[PDB]
DNA sequence: GCAGACACTACGAGTACATA
DNA sequence: TTTTTTTTATGTACTCGTAGTGTCTGC
């Protein structure tokens, strides 16, 4: 036998083990509990434990009859035009004996990999067969399912985890794993995940495995600060047409060794929702995308960064 | 037969321009180890007629008896293209700007089996055909990447022609591998003997006035000057000094359209002006052509300290034009740029 | 017996004949003495020898007999999808070297791939292309030829050692022009080789083309200095000095009337832009006129370099410089 | 006015499927020996020869010499909803434009009727020569059906010789070269086996792989395969189709690349 | 034995004590190999650090030679990797067992990077639901090419550029098992023009040793070509200090005698304007003006006209910078 | 210098038709007892060995050992175009790369040299164990092909048993459960249809369908088949050929999770 | 034994889109 | 309170129609 990562090792089992979106994660535990779920999508950011929520609803309102009243579906199967006409559709008409207010659970996990013709034939088999069957649908990004299946849901939507989530079922992982820590360094873990617990159980176990305890610099010393969290100073170093001190930020993280693409990437991230006048953002993003016309056909050199640094801080001293 | 046609000379002795440069081109393919060509210059300075000469210098009179011949190339992605081609028993011509964008599958695919392929008769076509390709300043760049090779592995067997307006849209790769054949435009003096010479062959009288007039109005382009010359044959036989010439409708419609500019500086005559523009474009003018005259007509109108930042201003828009590929953008900004700078200098 | 122009006729077929480019012809030459061969990337300016190099180089590697089986030459002129790459040039680089030369000469371990005009190539296409090089090494070569080295993806320009082929100086194609005068049967003055090598800047395949046309203009006689200004295409000096006259006029309806008389006598922009800043850095001007009138003119450089209209980045141009010369007036 | 009845639907269905990709039109010429047809393909590379005479057909009626040309795009479809076993008539008159073609079964009582719009077409005859070749050989048509499939998977372009020993096949490409002579079959049951060579003259020549890959789907139209070819004259490809006619085959030479270094 | 193989792939890391730079990153991974719980790794930087060599040592390490074509199932950017390969091969690969010897398998995807999105996305629940039998190793350049998911599905080890204070000794182990001479001027400068990356410093040091047979500050800077630090501080000091004709004369010669490229000449004067203490508006000016020379060098545009642009762009703030005082 | 020579075609037929859409590349280790092959298949899963004797060959020659990497796509082209009855000649130089594969043709006349091109693929010699088996178990190929086909109908993965009584096929699948149980049929006339059970501890393992019914392609190789099983080791699915050797398969169990409930 | 009918997979073809 | 159409140049993925072809039934 092989000992599991903890991000799969300690995933939850149960309902009250998942933290975060507090109300949402206490109505499905009802749901669990009573039954007579209705069709749901999950959407968040990644790691918020949408597939964990799905998971632990279905153990708990079937059980025993997991094996054959759980339809699951992943982007790593086909489900194609075909897919959804001859196998959806024959697991919701399929008879299968179950307790009173249970129903058949499809699970169609990443609902954004599945084609718009498919989504436009996973309609009617999922109004007609409602009196039997139930859908459960998780994705990321929730413009990609189509409306009419949205309107067949209660779309339920995941925030980003807060600090205090993330540190509760870090509090679990510490004293199941007897792991030595400083609180310093749980908020350098708190502040390298960003919202992500996989994130966050990944830079804990490879803290622990490399040096055996948990301070700041020996996080930092494996991971990673983040990268956003300087571009955001540098896009406010270049408001104030201080080219200084954003060549300095530009210049370590381009001896860091991040690509031009990913610096400029995050920059335009930045300056998407960054505070400042709507038309100084417009010809920022203008500016940025005529430099990343010159990063893509081939010229991509530090001097270029400095040179849209520099025309940057030129659209501000320009009215 | 128009008179652009019937008396166009055949032998490189017989060309009344450009005497020196006809015996340049005598003593340069006299061997047959003459490298590629890159004749260049203004549109209507014979061109053409300088390498039909030299095709008929290189091989018989059978460079004359051409035949129109089609082939039917793949695209990468399997559309198939029809491409027409000027073929001939010792030559062929080739127009790739004609696919679009298409033109390196022409390239890739349409050259290279002319050009691995020798030819048939050795004793009475000559050891090297002849490929001429016309309008190269038009190609995209992909397909003058693809050009070069063919250019330096089969040179001795398939030599290479190449006729355009301007060598800055040539690559210098395909620059360097290229004698460039520099033919200027005729002066008033030539044309004005051309168009004498072809009345007196046609049994007419020809003011000296009237063809300097004529000479004048075409711009230095000598099928042009043919053409209003036998166009003002048509409608007045009397040639007298001041019978008004012909124009052509795209080039008065330019006019109009930048009289129209200069009428009024609103967003509803911008969109008026870009209608103008739209029928312009529709009637398949090119869009540089376009911004030409329109800098010829509008630099008319304006003052003259404001002339230098129209001109640089249709530079520019006009570069942005050749990097883009909606040509109504970039002619409606210079259009709107111009009514701005003209608004602020009459209102100051 | 069919003639043969001299751009062909006098291709370097060995080593020994590449002129000027003295560390990676070194490099080669201590590869035929049996050295480990590295990956090459060849790139510079036109006409400098980077073809010809690795063309002379495999034939003294390989010979005749084995160029057809160790060597697979790609161009733009052919098909280079991400498709070829991952199936034509994997196919290739995984085949077994096997046969030796019959002269007796020594046979390199290695095949050779040589990928010329590798600008052409898509960046997915060259992404492919490196765990080519990187697991097949042992049986393999690469070499790519390009001419700016920024359409090279950074992991293709880390595999290959990188060799920038210089323009060639002024004496060493002095050299080279007076050797292929002297074994085509032909005479140059000293003015007209001065002149050829100043026109060429560098361009060895620009040089010989226009010794061999200006050989068949003449006929055989002496190659004056003038024959190579006007097999050249190069501007008088008259017309030079009727456009700054103009310009220092002040008026834009003698710009347009030279700019007009310019463009209608058939004289590239390129070439007015060289000898109009050879103008502009060689006289009286002051720094700042000189300045702006310099960035005006790399800026139209690099617009005539994108196919923009001749007559208007002229007419920009010298409105720019008639602004300058009567900003002071 | 022309008028003509086949004794079966099978030969339609075997003879014009195998034009579907060679030609872009069916120029019929009607005579008083029989129908002919000569076209060529827009590549000038394969000339087609078709000739049915008029002692087979069932009934045949003709006053004038005309030429009427039909497409293929609307004809390839008809075909398909047609019978294999029944008889197909055909009509076309003086003044009309219309061409029409009937597919009925042999015993029934309405007819179906399929016609096409007549495209005028001016086309010229270039001639064949009919000199003599260099070799003329017969060859089974089923197995010449097989060695056409077999050398498609080897390269683009192959080399057809023929000397006194048989007639060599090759196919030289970036895999591995493929040589196939067939030779002296002449012990066999049926007569369609017996392999002979008639004359001498040795000639080695390149032909294109495509044109002859799409002759090879009418091969249950004869029983044998005649071969002739010469130096300069191209290659003739002779079908007979059973009692009522014949058919010709032309290809030109493939043009043959440089050799460099 | 001999073997006629470049020097950065016959000198290979083939164990990771011989990597020289990331030192916590391989304790951590070698105590992961050491621990029997390598989790799924995002292998991460700019190229010639070591990260494909990494994951070899890894593969190398953790199977032996008689059972590797059971365990490592390597797919880069020349294989196809689309999402049939995804469903197909890699799912078979990543649900089923070993043959030879129980063990857990591993799956090495070079240039992740280059993956289509929809395999991407297909390959989440293949990662997530065999962790136990195989593990996948994910190298990229850029980290902006590979998705979310797979971002939070496996982590991320930053392989940054080597630091020339530890990139020596290795270059000095390669120096002496090929009997090369060097000076210390030679290792400086193999280790100033390599910047960050062991590859082109194999290859620069290859190329000096075939061209000229010793390797010395002066010999690398003629076979690279690239310019000396002085002739740049003599560039700019003639930008700086005189007028447009004689600086043009000087650096116009300069590059004929040298044979420099403007590229180069460009990237070595942008290090030297943000170590001069400029103004705020004449360092934004400069930048501006280089970047506008740099991007224009990268079509068929004249390299003189290109050159005299360079030399304006400080004569127009020569003026400027003087009559700040 | 390598040439060995195939009595019949039809055993190089089969062979390379059961390999074609499983094996990526033919690497055939030659030595003076035989022709060895031990290569994966693409996904890493499955592993063929296929070894003939020296003796079963008409006349066999090998001076030096070689390792012959041959890319099958281009190898599988080849048999198409090859008799059954007919004669394979292989041949292989001491320091070449051409592979000449020359025969007959079905007419039985000409020689056919074809050429292959040599791989530079190294690969590392993967060690057989040669253990044991808790469960041997002889049945013919025809039904093991046929209840392999039957069960691709059902599921998607087949669980596989074997004990004292017999083998065991059940397939939990779609649209239900597919059991097949199947034990001492030898009581029949012909000696080729027979079940025994040689050893005794029962395991069950779990395989993919897409490589069983692969496997099942060399059904004309042997009358019968040998199934060998265990629980760490995989699954032996083993033809042996009259005369000319044997063919050896190898598949893994796939990973199956019990429910936590 | 050979002609007709059945489902089977390989292949050709058309279409959409690629970002946060 | 207001709706047509094919261009961009590859690479990949999806979906659907069609065509050899192995195999089964029957007189
Ligand atoms: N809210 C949570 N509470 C506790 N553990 C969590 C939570 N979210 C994630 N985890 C842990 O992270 C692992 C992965 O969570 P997932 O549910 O797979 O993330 P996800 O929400 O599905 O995001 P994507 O879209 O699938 S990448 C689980 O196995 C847990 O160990
Ligand atoms: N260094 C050189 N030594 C000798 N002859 C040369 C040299 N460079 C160029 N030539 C001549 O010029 C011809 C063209 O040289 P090429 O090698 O094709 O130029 P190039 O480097 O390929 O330029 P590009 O980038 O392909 S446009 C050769 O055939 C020679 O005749
Ligand atoms: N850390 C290192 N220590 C020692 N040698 C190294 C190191 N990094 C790179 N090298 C050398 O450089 C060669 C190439 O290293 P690679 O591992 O292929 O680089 P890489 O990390 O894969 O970069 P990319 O993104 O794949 S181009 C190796 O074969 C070594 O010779
Ligand atoms: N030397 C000449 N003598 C008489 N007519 C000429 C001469 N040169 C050109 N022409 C006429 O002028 C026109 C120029 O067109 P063309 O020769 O195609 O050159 P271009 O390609 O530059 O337009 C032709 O129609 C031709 O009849
Ligand atoms: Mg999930
Ligand atoms: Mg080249
Ligand atoms: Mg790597």
């Amino acid at each position: 036998h092989y000992e599991l990562p903890w991000v799969e090792k300690y995933r939850p089992v149960k309902l009250n083990e998942i933290v975060g979106n507090e109300d949402t994660v206490s109505r499905l535990e009802v749901f669990a509990r009573e039954g007579n779920v209705p069709n749901i999508i999950i959407a968040g950011p990644p790691g918020t434990g949408k597939t964990t929520s799905i998971l632990c609803l279905a153990r708990a309102l079937l059980g025993p009859a997991l094996k054959d009243a759980m339809l699951e579906l992943n982007a790593s199967n086909d489900r194609g035009i075909d897919v959804v006409r001859n196998k959806i559709k024959m697991f919701a008409q399929q008879k299968v004996t179950l307790p009173k207010g249970r129903h058949k659970i499809i699970i169609l996990d990443e609902a954004d990999s599945m084609t718009d013709g498919a989504q436009q034939a996973l309609r009617r088999t999922m109004e007609i067969y409602s009196k039997t069957t139930r859908f459960a649908l998780a994705c990321n990004a929730s413009d990609k399912i189509i409306e009419p299946i949205q309107s067949r849901c209660a779309v339920l939507r995941y925030t980003k985890l807060t600090d205090a989530q993330i540190l509760t079922r870090l509090m679990n992982v510490i004293e199941k794993e007897r792991v030595p820590y400083t609180d310093d360094g749980l908020e350098a873990i708190i502040f390298t995940a960003q919202g992500d617990m996989r994130q966050a159980l990944n830079n804990l176990q490879s803290t622990f495995s490399g040096f055996g305890f948990i301070n700041s610099e020996n996080v930092f010393k494996v991971c990673d600060e983040p990268h956003p969290l300087l571009v955001k100073e540098m896009i406010q170093h270049c408001v104030n047409a201080n080219i200084d001190e954003a060549y300095k930020i530009l210049a370590h993280l381009w001896h860091l060794g991040y690509s031009p693409e990913d610096i400029i990437g995050n920059i335009f991230r930045v300056c998407k929702t960054f505070q400042m006048a709507e038309y100084l953002k417009l010809e920022f993003i203008k500016e940025i995308g005529y430099t990343h016309m010159k990063i893509a056909e081939g010229v991509n050199s530090l001097l270029q960064m400095a040179g849209l640094l520099a025309r940057l801080c030129q659209k501000t001293m320009a009215p | 037969s128009l008179w652009v046609d019937k008396y166009r000379p055949c032998s490189l002795g017989r060309l009344d321009y450009h005497k020196e440069q006809a015996a340049q081109l005598r003593n340069l393919v006299q061997c047959g180890d003459f490298p590629h060509l890159l004749v260049y210059g203004p549109s209507g300075a014979g061109k053409k007629t300088r390498i039909m000469c030299i095709l008929r210098e290189l091989y018989g009179v059978g460079v004359e008896k051409l035949r129109i011949e089609h082939q039917t190339i793949t695209t990468p992605s399997k559309k198939k293209i029809e491409i027409s081609t000027i073929a001939s028993n010792y030559h062929l011509e080739v127009n790739p700007s004609d696919a679009g964008n298409s033109d390196r599958v022409v390239i890739q695919e349409m050259l290279k089996t002319v050009a691995q392929s020798q030819q048939l008769e050795t004793n009475s076509q000559r050891d090297f055909k002849v490929v001429l390709l016309t309008e190269v300043d038009k190609l995209t760049k992909d397909a003058q990447h693809a050009l070069r090779r063919t250019m330096e592995k089969y040179m001795s067997t398939c030599r290479l022609i190449l006729c355009c307006n301007s060598t800055s849209k040539v690559i210098p790769p395909i620059r360097s591998r290229c004698l460039a054949v520099r033919v200027p435009a005729p002066s008033i003096e030539d044309i004005c003997h051309v168009l004498s010479t072809v009345c007196k062959k046609e049994g007419l009288n020809l003011p000296s006035q009237l063809a300097h007039r004529l000479a004048e109005k075409s711009c230095r382009n000598l099928r042009k000057a043919l053409l209003m010359c036998e166009a003002c044959r048509v409608q007045q036989y009397p040639f007298t000094a001041d019978q008004e010439i012909p124009e052509t409708d795209w080039e008065v419609y330019l006019r109009e359209t930048a009289n129209a500019i200069v009428s009024q500086q609103t967003p509803q005559r911008l969109l008026e002006v870009r209608g103008r523009l739209y029928e312009l474009l529709t009637h398949c003018i090119p869009p540089e052509i376009i911004m030409k005259g329109l800098l010829s007509e509008l630099l008319h109108n304006c003052d003259g300290q404001l002339k230098g930042e129209v001109a640089q201003m249709a530079a520019y828009y006009e570069h942005r034009l050749q990097l883009g590929s909606k040509a109504i953008y970039h002619l409606e900004a210079f259009v709107a740029k111009f009514m701005a700078l003209y608004k602020k200098f009459m209102e100051d | 017996a069919k003639p043969v122009p001299w751009v062909e006729k006098y291709r370097p077929k060995c080593v020994d004949e590449v002129a000027f480019q003295e560390e990676v012809v070194a490099v080669l030459k201590k590869s035929l003495e049996g050295a480990d061969l590295p990956n090459l990337l060849f790139y510079g300016p036109p006409g400098t020898g980077k073809t010809s190099t690795i063309l002379a180089a495999a034939r003294e590697l390989f010979g005749p007999e084995l160029f057809r089986l160790r060597v697979l030459e790609l161009n733009a002129s052919d098909e280079r999808g991400i498709q070829v790459v991952r199936e034509k040039v994997k196919n290739f680089a995984q085949l077994t070297v096997s046969g030796s030369r019959s002269d007796g000469k020594p046979c390199p371990p290695f095949k050779i791939v040589i990928l010329d005009e590798a600008d052409s190539m898509t960046s997915a296409a060259q992404a492919a292309l490196r765990r080519t090089m990187e697991k097949e090494s042992k049986t393999t070569r690469f070499c790519l030829i390009c001419n700016y080295v920024s359409r090279i993806i950074e992991p293709l320009t880390s595999r290959c050692s990188k060799f920038r082929f210089k323009p060639l100086s002024d004496k060493i194609q002095q050299q080279r022009l007076l050797d292929i005068a002297k074994k085509e049967n032909v005479k140059i003055s000293d003015e007209g080789i001065a002149y050829l090598v100043k026109v060429s800047e560098g361009d060895l395949r620009k040089a010989i083309t226009f010794l061999q046309s200006a050989t068949r203009l003449t006929g055989g006689k002496e190659i004056t200095e003038k024959v190579i200004t006007d097999i050249a295409g190069v501007i008088p000096a008259e017309k030079i000095d009727g456009v700054f006259a103009a310009c220092q006029s002040g008026s834009f309806d003698k710009l347009e009337a030279v700019v007009k008389d310019l463009i209608d006598e058939g004289h590239a922009a390129t070439q007015l832009v060289n000898q109009l800043h050879d103008v502009v850095v060689e006289n009286n001007l002051s720094d700042k006129q000189k300045s702006i009138i310099t960035e005006k003119l790399a800026e139209v450089d690099k617009c005539l370099a994108d196919g923009a209209d001749e007559h208007l980045q002229l007419i920009s141009l010298c409105a720019t410089v008639m602004q300058q010369l009567s900003q002071n007036c | 006015m022309f008028e003509a009845r086949l004794v079966q639907g099978s030969i339609l269905k075997k003879v014009l499927e195998a034009l579907k990709d060679l030609i872009n039109e069916a120029c019929w010429d009607i005579s008083s020996s029989g129908v002919n047809l000569q076209s060529m393909d827009s590549s000038h590379v394969s000339l087609v020869q078709l000739t049915l005479r008029s002692e087979g057909f069932d009934t045949y009626r003709c006053d004038r010499n005309l030429a009427m040309g039909v497409n293929l795009t609307s004809m390839s479809k008809i075909l398909k909803c047609a019978g294999n076993e029944d008889i197909i008539t055909l009509r076309a008159e003086d003044n009309a434009d219309t061409l029409a073609l009937v597919f009925e079964a042999p015993n029934q009582e309405k007819v179906s009727d399929y016609e096409m719009k007549l495209m005028d077409l001016d086309v010229e005859q270039l001639g064949i020569p009919e000199q003599e070749y260099s070799c003329v050989v017969k060859m089974p048509s089923g197995e010449f059906a097989r060695i056409c499939r077999d050398l498609s998977h080897i390269g683009d372009a192959v080399v057809i010789s023929c000397a006194k020993d048989g007639v060599k096949f090759s196919a030289s490409g970036e895999l591995g070269n493929g040589n196939i002579k067939l030779s002296q079959t002449s012990n066999v049951d049926k007569e369609e086996e017996a392999v002979t060579i008639e004359m001498n003259e040795p000639v080695q020549l390149t032909f294109a792989l495509r044109y002859l890959n799409f002759f090879t789907k009418a091969t249950p139209l004869s029983s044998t395969v005649t071969l002739s070819m010469s130096a300069d004259v191209p290659l003739v490809v002779e079908y007979k189709i059973a009692d009522m006619g014949h058919l010709k085959y032309y290809l030109a030479p493939k043009i043959e690349d440089e050799e460099g270094s | 034995k001999i073997r006629n193989l470049p020097w950065v792939e016959k000198y290979r890391p083939q164990t990771l004590n011989d990597l020289i730079s990331h030192q916590d990153i391989l304790s951590t991974i070698q105590k992961f190999i050491n621990e029997d719980r390598l989790p799924h790794l995002l292998l991460y930087g700019p190229p010639g650090t070591g990260k494909t060599s990494t994951i070899l040592a890894c593969a190398k390490q953790l199977y032996k030679d008689k059972e590797f074509g059971s365990m490592v199932l390597e797919l880069n950017a020349s294989d196809d990797r689309g999402i049939d390969i995804i469903r197909g091969p890699i799912l078979s690969f990543a649900s089923t067992r070993t043959i030879f010897k129980k063990g857990f398998k591993l799956v090495i995807l070079d240039e992740a990077d280059a993956m289509t999105q929809d395999a991407q996305n297909a390959l989440r629940r293949v990662i997530e639901k065999f962790t136990e039998n195989t593990r996948f190793c994910l190298i990229c350049n850029y980290l902006s090419k590979i998705i979310p998911a797979l971002q939070s599905r496996c982590t991320r080890f930053r392989f940054g550029p080597l630091t020339p204070e530890l990139m020596v000794p290795r270059l000095e182990h390669v120096v002496e098992e090929e009997k090369v001479d060097i000076s210390e001027d030679g290792m400086k400068a193999l280790v100033t023009l390599s910047s960050g990356d062991m590859r082109r410093a194999l290859n620069i040091l290859q190329s000096t040793n075939m061209a000229f047979g010793k390797v010395t500050e002066e010999t690398v800077y003629t076979c690279t070509g690239h310019p000396l630090k002085s002739d740049i501080a003599n560039i700019l000091d003639w930008m700086l200090n005189q007028d447009f004709t004689t600086a043009y004369r000087n650096i116009t010669e300069l590059k004929t005698l040298k044979g420099l490229a403007l590229h180069d000449i460009l990237t070595e004067i942008h290090l030297f304007v943000h170590r001069v203490d400029f103004p705020s508006s004449v360092r934004i000016h400069l930048l501006t003006k280089m970047a506008d020379i740099e991007y224009r060098l990268s079509v068929g545009t004249n390299e003189k006209i290109q050159l005299s642009s360079l030399i304006a762009a400080f004569q127009v703030t020569r003026d400027l910078i003087v009559a700040e005082a």
